[PDB]
């Protein structure tokens, strides 16, 4: 729910 | 950081485009905010309004949030509550910065779609 956004 | 001749600096409000999604509002951040790694030259780390996540994005896949009507996606806005939440937090931030007073989205959206008057895009700048 944090960190890097996944396309 | 980000001295590559390409556009955008830390604190800039932007629209960002990654594979699979509409243009989405974000803020340019330093790589240190991300606890990841330095961005490749030509790229920027952005943090997305709404979910607070980070992406490394090409400066050619970013436009100033100020160009609002040109990238606002009405279908996505109608289809997704996440997009509407994203719009609020991003416009809230836009408001505070520029000088703007005023479901509470409405006049923020209108102000945005209308070209951020009185201030214009100039009042979106970071400091």
């Amino acid at each position: 729910t944090g960190g890097v956004k996944k396309p | 950081e980000y001295q590559d001749g390409k556009e955008f600096g830390i604190g800039d409000l932007v629209w960002g485009k990654i594979k699979g999604f509409s243009w989405w509002p974000a803020m340019v951040v330093s790589w240190k905010a991300t606890s990841k790694r330095q961005a490749m030259s030509g790229m920027r780390w952005v943090q997305w309004f709404g979910d607070g996540k980070f992406s490394e994005v090409s400066a050619d896949k970013l436009v100033a949030l100020g160009l609002f009507s040109q990238h606002f996606n009405l279908a996505t806005f109608n289809k997704l509550v996440s997009y509407r939440k994203a719009m609020y937090h991003a416009l809230e931030k836009a408001r505070v910065r520029a000088g703007k007073t005023f479901d509470q989205l409405k006049p923020m959206l209108e102000w945005a779609h209308g070209g951020f008057k009185p201030t214009g895009i100039e009042g979106l700048k970071p400091n």
